[PDB]
């Protein structure tokens, strides 16, 4: 765990994801923009080979990227390849989107979007020093309102912790995601309703996404982590839900 | 005027109690009531939740040695 | 190749009514847009795109009786033609309600939701129709009323005799012509110009519904309750152009294609028959388990898709016919569609293609009920 | 009747003209879906008539901002004008198809004798211009629009928090 | 003498079924309590710990 | 003071101290800037009380970046004198923090003025 | 490759064989055959941790079987344990 | 391979020798206690469960509410709504009683209209629902499946099994 102990990295079953075995395992992805952390990580660095080359890995946190516990938890199939556009809708800040944008690789981009304007500007700062990633600090309930930006997405990405999340995402998969494209909604029972429990707000945004022609593939609880979540793996469709 | 009368009379003797919040003041969340809640308004609940005792069974025990 | 791609189903509307559909009142402007009413009370304005509703207004303590939709032509303030829909819903329980729908066909704007207007009523209102291009409706009760939109009085009355009215429609080209169809079984003519009844018929049964046809404005078809549709024609009213006869129960509505040549006829048996014009018998029968005593039917406005309200509480939309698919087609496959259909139209009547174009599958009770009338058919001729 | 329809651009706007509709009954259909997904089936249906590109970035900006706030912009405008056709101004108005039902009225002030559309049928045409991009070009010359979307979703990002060299 | 004091009994009893049930499936308890130590236990590539939805 | 957005009104402020005296009965809670920023980091935190008049503000200003990068509720009360006296110590106390409990007497009180902040936000 | 064979090799077989090294771990069960590509490397700490993680310098050893027989008390536990089952074993 | 081969192999043989997934447990289940069970319950309906409450005369609202002495929303799929509709004519009463405004519908995405499977995959998939029925081999199907309360129609109103809090 500490900071001069070696340690083997090995591909994860997800292409481009690393596990990084040793006393402890860890979970480990590509740094692109390599000697620097974003939210100040612990990471790890290998040699390969002119003089060889430095490349830079980090590591995710569990309890801090939503998607770091759906990949440890153990997901069948998650949506973000080496190379495909991801929209990413409440990036609040680096602290996952840069590590989406690590796991989607150089070639394909990241269509952060957030509302608020601090974390707006932070960010701007790390979406500067990234190149994958482009940075929207218009609402998200509003894709006409940023629609000339963002071109036929691939999957998306969702971490808005606003009661009409089902709303937001049919109005972002239907203007931006392709067909048969990825939809992972992270969901959070205690921001949907407080009065009734985890399993009947689960039950009811499934029903929404699917009638919202979302075909939910999947649905984890990431429980060790986070205290009441869950996020669904769903296939958007757009034609012929059967 | 019979269901307006009971009705009354049972939500403010549940109100009293403390089981039934101001807010929910009707008949209906009178049935979605349960034993959690009351379980939750007896005296040893409620010793070990304001601090008077390290457990529940302290609780129970400071209570009886009065 | 027909045989095996025949798939007419494509479709329903929603989650559907409750109590069963008895009215339908499609847009004869729009193509998306129709009206359904339930006889629990209840009217819907479906668009037909999405395959979901826009409004649902419970309306009325009794059944509706007639749905219509419109516009209506205001003095006080011309109406948003655009923003909004109207329509006119015919109760039971001696209502006229005339409604709005906010509609989002265009985008140039950005209150007022539902029940403009009301008119109370002495009798109880059976039939409604609406005379276009004046907004001027008629409704059949007791005695049938011709109402002006912004008078709350019946403006005028029409009535060849005292007995009841069960059904109306104004006929598309010449818009003066109303028809009208009354429980002695009687086919009534009434004319607005001159503002009075202009021609009686006395059938045998009686004729549970109407329907102008919009290419020829003097022929019309009579869903009659003995089985059969009745094409007539408009001023030679001794005689019938046609017979339309491959039912086994009561025809409960008609409708013209908006090309003018096929007539589509949904019965009181739990079936749905297609005919041409021309021949005078069934080019084709639809049917279902899940469909039910269909008591309405309304070919849609391009000439493509058959709504169909049954008495489960389903509407159905079926294909007119079960091979022309929606895409757009490539110009050789469509010169290869219209050859297959152009040389099996050549090479009709040979014995094996007859065979098997006419080959299909009938419920068993109206195979039944089919050759049960046949026999008693022969049993009559052979005394006569 | 859904004549012209619009499309904006990080690299200028898109005016195409519709040729032949699906049919709005069985818009909900696996084929006609389909038949939006593959390209080759899509330009029977669009073809591209008019593409006024952006002078500079900062114009883009403007244009961008004055779009996501919902008006009407001095290039807009002139493409509208040049490209709609004038009917009259009372019966048989134009059919213009855009994404935004915001957009929709300043649009209609501007042109009394054109109709705005954002359907359902509306956005599937937009969707498919989307998907399909630069082979509707034709070969008329366009900027990377990858480029061009990180570009002006940085100077964007950049206006609304209002960045600082301090 | 847990058959002699009824209540120790069940206290016993309930703090068995806690280390059961923590056996059984992942419990949530606190979140992370220092610096990311790693996941102590071992990540495990193909076992997919997720409910597939069938058709 | 634009900087602090959301400031509450006159009885939404008798109520976030009404519910800050009991928490600090209780012991629940947590006081001063940096013992909130310890809380928030920590994600132990139920929601975050700030002061108005700090003199200046953008020393607890830091914290709304934090508070909504986790998703916790925070607001801000006119006077840091009345924060102390509700927090129940003798110094003027510009930022507290309601922690995380459900073995608590003030469950139902905590989450009433929690949604009523969030409804706010 | 066949370079730093025997000290890699080493190292794979002490992460295969590593639900022994401490009697208070307790690991979850797999198999784990050797990876295809692997690449070994050292964990950067942050500047933000110079107390808790940062290790030192006197102890950081170019191989994860060397400092681990550099712990001691993994040593006294070690020939514990090895004393232990060798007297079984005779 | 002769049959005298094989009996000498086989007297040879006895003396010679003498990705994956496993679905993680619901989060809302002590033992078998399903503690997401609160009210108001979502019971999930059956045909066999609306046909046997028209031939009892008990109402489903009110009867259910008269079993759990709590609010009930009763949820129908479409592959329960698609058997009434099969079933048909006979049946009407039961197709107009199980279309009401309280009746909430609930969507789904299966290709065939298998009733016994659509339930089974909810439950299995979600463990928040009752569920509701007459039938003997989803009754065993379901009382395998833990920590889920079944509720049947039978003798005067409807009886409860699973559940703790039955009173
Ligand atoms: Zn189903």
């Amino acid at each position: 765990a500490r900071g001069g102990a070696k340690v083997v990295i090995e591909p994860h079953r997800h292409a481009g994801v690393y596990i990084a075995r040793g006393k402890e395992d860890l979970l480990v992805t590509k740094n692109m923009a390599p000697g620097e952390s974003v939210y100040g990580e612990k990471r790890i660095s290998v040699e390969e080979p002119v003089p060889p080359t430095k490349v830079e890995y980090r590591v995710w946190n569990p309890f801090r990227s939503k998607l770091a516990a759906g990949i440890m938890g153990g997901l069948d199939e998650l949506f973000i390849a080496p190379g495909k556009k991801v929209l990413y809708l409440g990036a609040a800040s680096g602290t996952s989107v840069s590590h989406v944008s690590d796991v989607v690789g150089p070639e394909g981009v990241v269509y952060a979007v957030e509302f608020s304007h601090r974390p707006g500007r932070e960010l701007i700062s790390m979406a500067k020093k990234r190149p994958n990633i482009i940075p929207i600090i218009e609402d998200a309930r509003h894709p006409q309102k940023y629609r000339m930006l963002i071109g036929m997405v691939d999957c998306v990405f969702a971490d808005v912790a606003q009661p009409d999340q089902a709303r937001i995402i049919a109005l972002n998969s239907h203007m931006f995601l392709k067909d048969q494209g990825g939809v992972v909604i992270s969901i959070k029972a205690n921001c949907i309703d407080s009065t009734v429990d985890a399993e009947t707000v689960f039950a009811r945004e499934v029903q929404k996404l699917r009638e919202e022609r979302i075909k939910p593939l999947e649905q984890l609880t990431l429980e060790p982590y986070e205290r009441d979540h869950c996020i669904v793996v769903g296939r958007y469709m757009r034609s012929g839900l059967k | 005027p019979k269901r307006l009368f009971e009705g009354n009379a049972l939500i403010r003797r549940l109100v009293r109690v403390g089981v039934l919040s101001e807010d929910k003041k009707k008949l209906d969340y009178v049935l979605a009531l349960k034993v959690e809640d009351f379980l939750e308004r007896r005296l040893q609940t409620q010793v070990y939740k304001l601090g008077l005792a390290k457990s529940v069974h302290h609780a129970r025990v400071l209570i009886t040695q009065r | 190749l027909e045989r095996m791609f025949a798939k007419p189903f494509v479709g329903q509307l929603g989650y559907g009514h409750r109590d069963g559909v008895y009215a339908i009142a499609k847009n004869y402007g729009s193509l998306n847009k129709l009206a359904t009413g339930s006889a629990d009370g209840v009217i819907k304005y479906w668009n037909m795109s999405t395959r979901e509703e826009f409004v649902s207004f419970k309306a009325h303590y009794g059944l509706v009786t007639g749905l219509c939709v419109t516009q209506p032509r205001f003095h006080d303030k011309k109406p948003d033609l655009k923003s909004q829909n109207f329509m006119l819903s015919c109760s039971d329980d001696k209502t006229v309600k005339l409604w709005s729908i906010n509609v989002d066909d265009y985008s140039n704007k950005n209150n007022e939701e539902g029940l403009i207007r009301t008119f109370d009523g002495e009798s109880a209102f059976q039939g409604i129709d609406s005379h276009r291009e004046n907004s001027t409706f008629a409704t059949g009760g007791a005695k049938i009323h011709l109402w002006d939109v912004n008078r709350l009085k019946p403006v005028s009355d029409l009535s060849w005799g005292a007995d009841n009215i069960t059904s109306l429609k104004f006929n598309q080209n010449e818009t003066d012509i109303l028809a009208s169809t009354g429980s002695d079984n009687s086919i009534v003519l009434y004319d607005l110009r001159t503002n009075s009844p202009t021609q009686k018929i006395v059938q045998t049964m009686r004729t549970n519904a109407i329907c102008w046809n919009p290419m020829e404005a003097f022929n019309f078809v009579t869903a009659n309750e003995d089985h059969n549709a009745y094409y007539y024609d408009m001023r030679n009213l001794s005689r019938s152009l046609n017979v339309f006869k491959d039912h086994v129960s009561a025809v409960m509505d008609v409708d013209f294609s908006p090309t003018g040549d096929e007539i589509v006829t949904g019965s009181y048996d739990k079936s749905i028959r297609i005919y041409k014009t021309n021949h005078g018998h069934s080019r084709e029968i639809y049917h279902t388990k899940r469909m039910q005593h269909v008591f309405q039917v309304k070919y849609s406005m391009d000439s493509k898709y058959i709504i169909s309200g049954s008495d489960d509480g389903n509407v159905r939309l079926w294909r007119s016919k079960a091979w022309e698919r929606s895409n757009v087609k490539t110009t050789r496959e469509k010169n290869k569609l219209e050859y297959d259909e152009k040389l099996k139209e050549r090479f009709r009547h040979m014995p094996e293609i007859k065979r098997i174009s006419r080959h299909r599958h009938v419920p068993q009770v109206i195979k039944k009920a089919q050759e049960i009338k046949n026999i008693e058919l022969s049993s009559i001729k052979r005394r006569e | 009747p859904i004549e012209y329809l619009l499309f904006e651009e990080p690299t200028g706007y898109a005016v195409f003209k519709v040729k032949l509709q699906q049919d709005d009954i069985g818009s909900r259909l696996k084929e006609v879906q389909e038949q939006i997904n593959d390209f080759g089936a899509f330009t029977k249906l669009i073809e591209l008539v008019s593409f006024a590109p952006f002078k500079g970035a900062a114009e883009a900006l403007e244009n961008a901002n004055d779009i996501s706030e919902g008006l009407v912009s001095e290039s807009l405008k002139a493409i509208l004008d040049l490209n709609l056709p004038k009917a009259s101004s009372k019966k048989k108005n134009i059919t213009l198809a855009i994404s935004d039902k915001n957009l929709g009225p300043s649009i209609k002030e501007e042109f009394p004798y054109v109709d705005c559309i954002s359907n359902e049928l509306a956005q599937d045409l937009i969707r498919g211009v989307r998907l399909h991009g630069e082979k509707l070009f034709k070969g008329l010359q366009s900027g990377d629009l990858e480029r061009a979307q990180l570009g002006l979703g940085h100077a964007y990002s950049r206006a609304k928090v209002k960045f600082s060299v301090q | 003498k847990d058959n002699r004091n009824s209540r120790v009994k069940k206290r016993k009893k309930y703090q068995k079924a806690q280390k059961k049930l923590k056996s059984v499936r992942a419990v949530y308890s606190g979140g992370q309590s220092g610096v990311y130590e790693g996941e102590k236990t071992g990540i495990k590539k193909g076992l997919t710990r997720s409910v597939k939805f069938k058709n | 003071n634009p900087k602090a957005f959301p400031l509450a009104d006159a009885a939404l402020t008798q109520q976030i101290l009404d519910v800050v005296q009991q928490a600090a009965n209780l012991r629940q809670l947590k006081k001063g800037a940096n013992e909130a920023t310890k809380t928030l980091n920590r994600g132990i935190s139920e929601f975050i009380i700030m002061a108005a008049d700090c003199e200046p503000i953008e020393i607890l200003l830091h914290l709304p970046l934090l508070c909504e990068d986790k998703n916790v509720p925070y607001v801000f009360v006119p006077s840091r004198v009345a924060l102390g006296r509700a927090c129940g110590v003798s110094r003027p106390v510009i930022a507290a923090s309601i922690t995380t409990n459900d073995a608590s007497a003030i469950k139902t009180q905590i989450y009433a003025v929690k949604d009523k902040i969030e409804t706010l936000l | 490759d066949d370079n730093m064979r025997r000290e890699v090799q080493r190292d794979l077989l002490l992460i295969k064989h590593r639900a022994a090294l401490d009697p208070k771990r307790h690991y979850k069960k797999q198999r784990w055959e050797v990876p295809e590509r692997f690449a070994i490397g050292t964990i950067i700490e942050d500047k933000s941790e110079f107390y808790s993680s940062r290790m030192n310098r006197k102890e950081r050893k170019s191989t994860i079987l060397e400092t681990l027989m550099g712990d001691e008390a993994s040593n006294k536990y070690f020939k514990r344990k090895y004393n232990e089952i060798q007297e079984k074993s005779t | 391979a002769k049959k005298t081969r094989k009996f000498g192999l086989v007297k040879r043989t006895l003396n010679t020798k003498k990705t994956r997934n496993i679905p993680q447990v619901s989060s809302a289940l002590f033992f078998q206690y399903n503690q997401a069970i609160k009210p108001p319950y979502q019971v999930l309906i059956d045909t066999n469960f609306i046909n046997f409450s028209i031939q009892k005369k008990v109402d489903i609202v009110r009867g259910m509410m008269d079993c759990l002495l709590a609010k009930c929303n009763p949820l129908i799929t479409d592959c329960v709504m698609a058997e009434l509709e099969k079933l048909g004519p006979k049946y009407r009463i039961a197709l107009k009683l199980a279309r009401d405004p309280r009746i909430k519908r609930l969507s789904c995405s299966h290709k065939g209209t298998y009733a016994d499977d659509c339930l089974v995959h909810r439950v299995l998939q979600h463990k928040c629902y009752i569920v509701a029925t007459n039938d003997a081999g989803l009754k065993q199907r379901i009382r395998k499946i833990p920590g889920i309360p079944l509720m049947s129609v039978g003798g005067h109103a409807y009886v409860i099994e699973k559940l703790p809090d039955v009173f």
